[PDB]
Order: C-alpha cells, then structure tokens, then sequence
C-alpha cells in the first residue's frame, strides 16, 4: 500500500504576501492531502478507510486552516499507517516538507528623537528605528513623516499634504531575527507656523507580517520660513506625448488632455513624465543687507508616487478588523487591537520614486516612471495580477527649500 | 575605498576613505583632512592586555537638552570587561544624521580614566 | 568632587522566540497574560532610548554647562518565582527598593549585559534555555510561572527595576497514551478459551486516551487520538470481526503533540490477537 | 537630604510648602514645613500636552479615555488591590506616547533651543479615611493633648500649623521612555507602603490600607508639568 | 549650530557615466525603480554598452 | 567601588570611583576625569601635628 505526500502552503496576502509561501506561513493557508492505494492487482484495501492527518497536535482536514489554532514554531504534516485487507504494512512513506508558522507582527521602536520638544524646518533630524522578529524574519523597513494622525478618509489633501511621506527604506536579504533603520529628514513646515509631526517606521516580515510603530516631535517654521515656494506650471503625460501644463500649487489635479497609464511593457513610448517649470518655481525666503543678500535655496525637487487607495484601504481595514490574529485564542485581542488602533489609522502613503533635482536644457524638472509600485511586481513582494490594485493612483512632487517651506503638486493616475 | 587605476574609487556598500577639502572665495582659503565614510565601517582600538574597554558614539555622558543631544544606552558601541590587546566594532554611519558633512567623535574610554576621540 | 544619587531610567523587559527546532511559543494563553515557551526564549530591552539620571543644564556658573552623570553601566535580567510574592512585605516603591527586593528573592539570574550588542541581535540580548534538548545557559525550570524583571545600572552602581514585569511559563515534556485492549464477548456457539488470544464474531474493545502532563500546557482544545485495528478504523464499543481478513493483528494509534507542538513521551504496546472464524 | 526639580503653572507665581513627616518607633509622628516662592521659567509658557492614559487589571486591556490635568473616576476597566500573588490580578497605568509632548522652548540659528521631558512618574494616593484618621488624632483626639504633663497649647499651636494638609501622593516610580507597544506604563498591586509590613505591620481591612488613586505626573525640563489619573475600585 | 564647520561638507562630486540598456532588457518589471541608488544598481546589472567615466566638464 | 571580574562595580550603598568622561559632537570633545561620590563617603586629611584643623563644604 502507497501514501502520497501532502502540502500545505499560504495563501493569505494581506496584509504583504509571504516571501516564501511554502515554509513561512501567516494566518489562512491551503492543504492538499494525499491518501492511501493498494498495489495494482491486489485485494485492493479494506473499503470506506482512509487516512487520517494531523499537523503538531491538531487533526487537519485538506482546504483552508487558520494557523492560528497553533502556536509559532516549526510542524510538519503527519499520517497514521493503515494496512492492507490481507495484513500486508505499508511498503514506503513520503517525507513532508518542514513548515514554519510565525502569526507574531515584528516589534518596533524609536530610539531618537522620543521624549520630544520641537526643531526648527530645514535643520536635519536623526531618526533611528528599531525592529525584532522571533519567528520568520524581519524583511523591509520604510520611514515616512506624517502631518495628521487617526484620519482614515482617502481622496483628500490637506495644506501640509497630511499623508504618510516615505523618506527612508531598507531591506534585509537573510532575515535576520533583528534590524536597525537609522536616516535623517530635512524638517518641513508650513511658513510661520508649529505643528506636531508623526515620524512612522513600518515594518514586514517574512510571512507578510506588518506593523507600525510612531513617534511625535514638533516642528516649528524658522524666522526665514515666510512663504511656501513659488511654483511654475506641471503636468504629467505620456512620454512619445507632449505636455500641456496647469497652474494648481499646492493641490492634486485630475486627469487632463495627456492622461498617464501604468506601463507593465518594455515599450519606452508608455512611460510616464511628471514636468514642471524652472522659470516660475523660486523661494522668496531669505535671511538689503551689508551689500550682499542672505538668501534660502531651493534644497529639493522630489518625486513620489501615491500608493492604490483602494489597497491600502483593503489592507488597512485587514489590520484593523479582520486579521484572523485579532479573533485568537492565544493573543491578547485587547492589546493587539489598541496597539493598532492607534498606529494603521492613517491616510495612504507616498512612495518616494526620486528626485528631478536641476533644471534640464528644456527648463523643467522632470522625472520618468512607469507607474507601477515598488511594492509589488516583484520589487518587494511578487505581485502581478491586477494592475488597477498595484499601481499608483497619482503622480506627484514636492518643492523643498532651504528654509524648511515646502509646496506640492501632482495629477491623478487615469489607470 | 582604495583607488582604481580607471580615476574613481572602487564600487562597494560600505568603506571609507581620508579626504583633503579646501573652501575660499570670497574668505580667505580653509581647509581640512578628514577620514570620510559611508554605510557600516568596522575599527579597531588597541588596548594594554587585561584593561576594561568601552567605545561610545559622540557622548559619554552629559545629554544636551536645549540642543536636542542626548547619550543614550544604546550608543555604546563596545563595552569589554578584559581585552586581550585589542578590540573590534563597528559603526553605522547613517547614526546620528543630523551630522552629515561634519565632524563627529567616536569616543573610547581605558579602565574607567583614560579617554580618546576619533573624529 | 561630583555627586551621583540615582539610577538610570528603568528598563523594559521583552520577549521574543528562538527560531529553531525545537523552540515554540504561545503569547497568551487562556487570557491569563502568560507566555509559554518550549526551548528557548529571547529577553530583550524594548526602549535602549533609556539614560543615566539625573541630566539637564547645570546651573548658572558651574564647572560644566550641563550636568554630567557617572552615566549608563549595564543592565541585567532576573526572573522571580511568582509564589515568592505571597510576602506582602517585598517593596514595590522607590525603584532601588524593588530592584533589592528583586535581588532579594531571584532564583535564576542572568549575566549583565554591556553593550546593546550587533545590528542582528536585539538590544541587550539574553537567551534563557529550558528542556534537555537547549544548550543555552542559563536553564528554568518547568511547571513554574515567573516574572522577567530588568533592572538597569550606572557606572557607580545606582541600580533602578523595571516598572513592569514579564510572565513566562515553561513546558518541555509531551504527553503519553494508555493502552487499548479487545477482548471476545460472543460466547455463541461456544464460548473461546482465551478471550485476549482466540477472537470470533462480535468483539469488545475498550481505548485508551491521550493526556498532557499535569500543570503543562495542556492538549489543543476538541483533539482526540484516532485507532485502527488491521486495515480498519476503530471505535471504542462492539465491532464486528467479520468485517476483517483472518490473522494476526494489533491495535494502532496515531501520535499527537501538545499545544507546544511536545512530542510523545511514552506510548503503549497493545496486545497481539488472532482473528479466526 | 534630597533634591527636588521645581514645578510651577506656566506664566505663574506660587508658595511651595516642602513637608518632612517624621515617625519614631512607638507611632509618634511630627511634621516640619517651609516655604518657598516658585515662579515660572521664561520657557515655562504651557502645560505639556497628554495622550490617552488609563488604568487596567494586568490580564485586561485598556480602555483609553482623554482627561489630562483631572483624575477620573472608575471606567470600564477597574483596579483593585491585589492581596495575593496572583500576576494577573496586578494593576497597569499606561499614557500614550504619540499624543505626549512639550511645546516648551528656548527658529533660532539653523537649530532650535527647545525643552524635554524630564519625568514621567507613577503615584498613588494615601486612603482618604485612614488620613482623615490620623489626622483627627493628631489633631483632636491625641491624649497627649488632654496630658497633664505637657503644654497643650503649644503642642495643639505646632499641630494645627503642619497637619491641616490634604491626602498625600506615595511616590511609586517612574514610567520612564515609552515602551515597544509607545506607552508609558507601571503595575503595582495598589497596596500602600506605609502598610502590609513594608513600614508598619497592618494587614487586616484592605480598604483603609490601600491606594484609593492611580495617578502619574509628566514633568519637563522647562518645569511645566500635568497629571493625569484613576479612582481604585477598592 | 557649533559644528566643526560653519557649512555641511559633503564628499564631492567625482564623476559621471553613461550606460546604454536595450529596450526589451526592461521587460522584467521587478527591476528597480525608486530609490535612484537602487534605480543605479538595476541600470548598471542589465548594461550592454558602458562608456568610461567622465572626471571634467571638458573644455 | 572597586571593578569586579564580571565587569561592573562591586555592590555597596555608599562608595566613590575616579571616572574619566568627554563630551563632543557637534562641539570639540572636552573632557573631566572626577571623583564621583555616593552616598555617604569618608574621607582623610592630613596635617601637622598640634594644628587645628576645620573642614567645610563648599564655602568657609
């Protein structure tokens, strides 16, 4: 009598896919399950018997099993033998695959800039972030400053922008239990203002596993930071097109005559352009004088590309409602939940694609992308399908000086 | 970062390099030599066989508050009881951003007395 | 001279797993706030943000423009049988206080740790080990609950705990299985001359069970061993033999772990019986 | 001899009163006081800002609630004194890092001169009947003021003038930097250290010999300082 | 404020390249992107036609 | 406070060690090398035979 192997995989995505979906496993997998057969010729096995199958101490049965009945560890899919109707033991039995199941978000913490009073825009901040995984692994670290904290309404933009601004990241190729994410910002704000400033690490593991951990400061806008930056016309349009540029400082423009698509081709003529004006962009911030000004310089010109609204959102509401992990036996349902709470209530992200930096020949900065997210299409996780979900909805960019003010502009993705 | 026979310093994540600068017009020139360096750079600290050795970043002790400058647990990079002569660690660059494109010291402190800086 | 009365801020004990073979862990169990743990464990400060006290500016006209503790030292691990705080009298206030009535009453301490250590490892990182199969030192002890403090020191010895504590609890021993045994209880026609050997027609088979140690974690909720007797699934009752080939057979069973994935520790030999009709 | 970090109001001028309580070995206790005038840093312009902060059983979860400078009374999620060594039946008072800050400073030249967090600490409060106790004894019923042997216009002058104080606040810690979960927390079993044998010998009657608030202080380096905290079930 | 030097000090600018990448090379999506140094990375591993590294403006 | 082999101060309420410190970044490193004291210390001073001797804190 011969038993096939059996295979258990993942097959839950959210929050961000597992590395490897057949040995780090995360809430809901798959189970097929093999079974029992007499030798060809033979009597053929007592009849209505089968094969029962257990993984570490519960009975499993093939199709979806929550791996949070379990605990984190490492297990493999077992089998009892059964014999044949004349008595005859089983001739060979297969060797599952070793699975390791890790439901434990990685912890976070700040060590800088914590206990906080204020800085003053345009001075750099040192951010140093810690992270630990027991299970799998910690894999991807980002940074982002935020403006506003516990809104979840997508689809807006405040003055000072008021979603999540990726301005670090970092990537661990052997998952390593630990990690250490240290950078700095440039601090910005608005012009004579003081405000409270949210700095976010966000952090996966290797079975998609994520958390995020903040910390406040206060920015207030120096002396010299009196107005925002001056900004010429932009638009963002197909790279064989040409632009037709718009005058919408501080604001996100909707899709205009030159619409701009994802491109998931080689083909160069679908890329996308994001161009704005050198002759209207100026800071007027400065510090007559002795006969020479004490002026500010235009530091930055950066480009960054909104992460899906709609998968953020799907994320979001998993982390907050839906992970099976909340519903656990062995968890604190409390404890996760307020420490969630109080972290992924928050806007969808920008993701920092670069920066167009000095002016060209043609008197623009420009920046060229192909609209699909770092995050997926094999970047950082492997996802494919559906370009809708995995692409940015919008195009933007930020016009930093040195003073600390800041403006910004962009046009929606027609997707 | 050692220099290839093409004219640019050879391609890695991490290293270092000693660099000459000058800055003038309109003062009058300055300039400096400093040891340059980029990712996670590993040193060593020679020591007399036997002594207690602890290195720190930037402070031993005496946080700044009015500037935001704090020495915390975490910012002692080494820390030995006995040493056999010498002692290797490491330090991550990106530590204390805030200080980019100046000077900042890496402390080491022999036997609870004697202390040392490298900028 | 220069004067130094106060510990530095109070250290936040964590825990993390080992990833290995034979190491897992359950964080709460039975909304208890109690972690158990089989192998090792990982105990970790969570906020290395953490300085010497007392700092800020100096005042006017000192000999430096900011105060200058002895400054951090190190920091260290203890873990406290729970039963030990039944003695109300153990101070709780003035956290030199508790860090003595922590050092008072510990059972399995931990070297002090120095340095946060490497960007892999986590900040001030000790691993405590239990069961036969962990090497790691120092080893706990099984079927005891204990609480994780930390207490953290400066450079003249100004010591201050924790103001929380962990809960641990450790299981390494798997479970074990009683023996099943069928018996013949039709005596029509003629009734057989051993029951336990010669079996025919309707037969009785009483099971065993599958039990935890006690004071262990326990088994997963609803899980019940499954057994087989030749080529064909048994329950406990009245079976007909009819239903099987002639021969020799014996009773069969399937191994289950615990909730923290123990293996079995003993399981039984059931009787051989031979089948004839 | 000790230390004390002056706190005052923003923008204020006060009377601080330091205290020394003092107790000999049969249960005689006395208490010294002097003034001192505290005024506000130039710095010390706002009280600093709270997060959301409540007090839970151990085993619970917290149940977060925006009451800065106030106590509150019991909430969802109750503290008792726990007698025993049960773990999960010890208290936690835990404050949210993300909404706790100071405003205080000192733009600046390219760096500004700002103020810290200096302390967060955890209190908890003398029971208001065994206070109102010992200070209706020390006050009017003593038999010591009705002695024979002693001026008892003196003694009653010396007593009125350092006695008719409220509840006092026990130090119990200091919650510290925030932990990996951003909070600022502390457990105790809310069993006064004056009592249970930590001081004095005195067990029976839990009500009269436990903390019957949760409280904590956030102090800065400016001076500025709020509190914050929860009435004990009992 | 109080630093070594009045202004930051960066390393300096050395040189500057030119790569020549075929069009089709680009048809693998999981090259990078963002992150210009990663973007650097990607462009450098799929490159066909390298110039040498220009250390002057020229005259 | 004498170091122990473990590599921290032996355990005492009241003692004194000779620390050495400095203190830089964004300032040049400056450093003390100090007495440090705690809790109650005792100390000796020495003088000739016959002569009074006072001894005050911080001012005569």
């Amino acid at each position: 009598p011969t038993i096939t192997g059996s295979v258990i995989r993942d097959t839950s995505d959210l929050p961000f896919a597992s590395q490897e979906p057949e040995r780090c496993l995360s809430d809901i997998a798959t189970i097929t399950l093999g079974g029992i057969t007499d030798n060809a010729g033979g009597v053929g096995l007592n009849p209505g018997q089968g094969l029962t199958f257990t993984l570490g101490g519960r009975q499993i049965q093939a199709g979806q099993f929550d791996t949070n009945q379990l605990a984190d560890g490492e297990y493999t899919i077992g089998f009892n033998s059964l014999t044949d109707a004349l008595g005859n033991p089983v001739v060979s039995a297969p060797t599952n695959a070793k699975v390791y199941i890790d439901n434990t978000d990685p912890t976070v913490n700040f060590n800088r800039a914590v206990m906080q009073g204020t800085f003053a825009s345009g001075e750099r901040v040192s951010v140093e972030s810690d992270a630990s995984d027991g299970g799998c692994g910690v894999y991807e670290t980002r940074l982002f400053w935020d403006t506003d904290n516990g809104v979840v309404d997508d689809a807006t933009t405040t003055p000072a922008i008021g979603h999540p601004v990726q301005f670090a990241r970092q990537r661990v190729t052997d998952g390593a239990k630990a990690d250490s994410l240290n950078a700095g910002w440039n601090a910005l704000q608005l012009p004579n203002g003081a405000g409270a400033v949210y700095l976010r690490a966000l952090v996966v593991d290797r079975a998609g596993n994520a958390t995020i951990s903040t910390t406040p400061i206060v920015v207030n806008a120096k002396i010299t930071n009196q107005a925002r930056p001056l900004l010429g016309g932009f638009d963002a349009f197909k790279r064989n097109a040409s632009a037709q540029f718009m005058s919408n400082s501080n604001a996100i423009s909707g899709v205009n005559g030159t619409a701009v698509t994802p491109n998931t081709t080689a083909n160069s003529a679908l890329d996308n352009i994001l161009s704005l004006d050198s002759v209207g962009t100026l800071t007027t911030n400065a510090y007559g004088a002795t006969e020479t000004a004490i002026t500010e310089k235009i530091r930055n010109v950066g480009a960054y590309g909104r992460f899906d609204a709609t998968q953020w959102n799907r994320i979001r509401d998993y982390q907050l409602n839906t992970d099976p992990t909340l519903r656990s036996a062995y968890v604190n349902a409390g404890n996760l939940a307020n420490q969630r709470g109080n972290n992924w209530r928050i806007r969808t992200p920008w993701v920092e694609l670069g920066s167009s930096d000095t002016a060209n020949t043609q008197q623009k900065f420009d920046f060229n992308s192909d609209l699909l997210n770092d995050f997926y299409f094999g970047r950082t996780f492997g996802n494919n399908d559906n370009v809708n979900l995995f692409s940015y909805d919008q195009f933007n960019g930020i016009v930093s000086g040195t003073a600390g003010a800041y403006s910004f502009y962009g046009e929606t993705v027609q997707k | 970062l050692t220099l290839t026979n093409e004219g640019i310093v050879k391609d890695a994540d991490n290293g270092w390099r000693r660099l000459g600068q000058g800055v003038s017009t309109p003062s009058d020139p300055n300039g400096n030599v400093d040891i340059y360096v980029k990712g996670t750079v590993n040193f060593s600290v020679n020591a007399a066989a036997g002594s207690k050795v602890e290195v720190f970043l930037a402070r031993t002790t005496g946080s700044d508050v009015p500037t935001n400058d704090d020495v915390q647990a975490g910012d002692v990079l080494r820390s030995v009881a006995s040493t056999s002569g010498t002692e290797t660690f490491s330090l991550d660059s990106r530590r204390l951003a805030e200080f980019d494109g100046v000077r900042k010291w890496i402390v080491v402190r022999i036997n609870g007395t004697q202390v040392t800086y490298q900028p | 001279v220069i004067a130094d009365n106060k510990g530095p801020q109070q250290p936040d004990p964590e825990l993390n797993g080992v990833q290995n073979a034979y190491s897992n862990i359950l964080n709460n169990y039975n909304n208890s706030g109690l972690t158990y743990v089989r192998g090792d464990v990982n105990v970790f400060t969570g906020n290395p943000s953490l300085q010497d006290r007392e700092f800020g500016q100096a005042p006017l006209g000192s000999s430096f423009v900011q105060r200058r503790p002895s400054g951090f030292e190190s920091i260290r691990y203890y873990l406290v049988p729970e039963t030990a705080f039944g003695n109300k009298a153990l101070q709780e206030s003035d956290e030199m206080l508790r860090a003595k009535a922590i050092k008072s009453v510990a059972t399995v301490v931990s070297a002090p740790v120095l340095e946060p250590g490497t960007v892999k490892a986590t900040s001030f990182s000790r691993v405590i080990g239990s069961g036969a199969t962990s090497t790691v030192t120092p080893k706990a002890q099984d079927n005891v609950t204990y609480r994780v403090y930390a207490i953290s020191r400066d450079q003249l010895g100004n010591e201050t705990a924790s103001a929380t504590y962990e809960l641990v609890r450790f299981d390494n021993v798997g479970p074990t299985i009683t023996g099943s045994v069928i018996r013949d209880t039709s005596d029509l026609p003629f009734a057989s001359q051993e029951p336990e050997r010669c079996l025919s027609d309707i037969a009785t088979i009483t099971l065993g069970g599958i039990t935890d140690n006690a004071g262990g974690v326990g088994l997963n909720p609803g899980q019940g061993l499954t057994f087989t007797l030749g080529g064909r699934q048994i329950q406990a009752g009245q079976f007909d033999t009819n239903q099987l080939a002639d021969g020799e057979y014996t009773i069969g069973f399937n191994s289950l772990t615990d909730a923290l994935g123990n293996p079995v520790v003993s399981a039984p030999t059931n009787a051989k019986v031979y089948i004839d009709n």
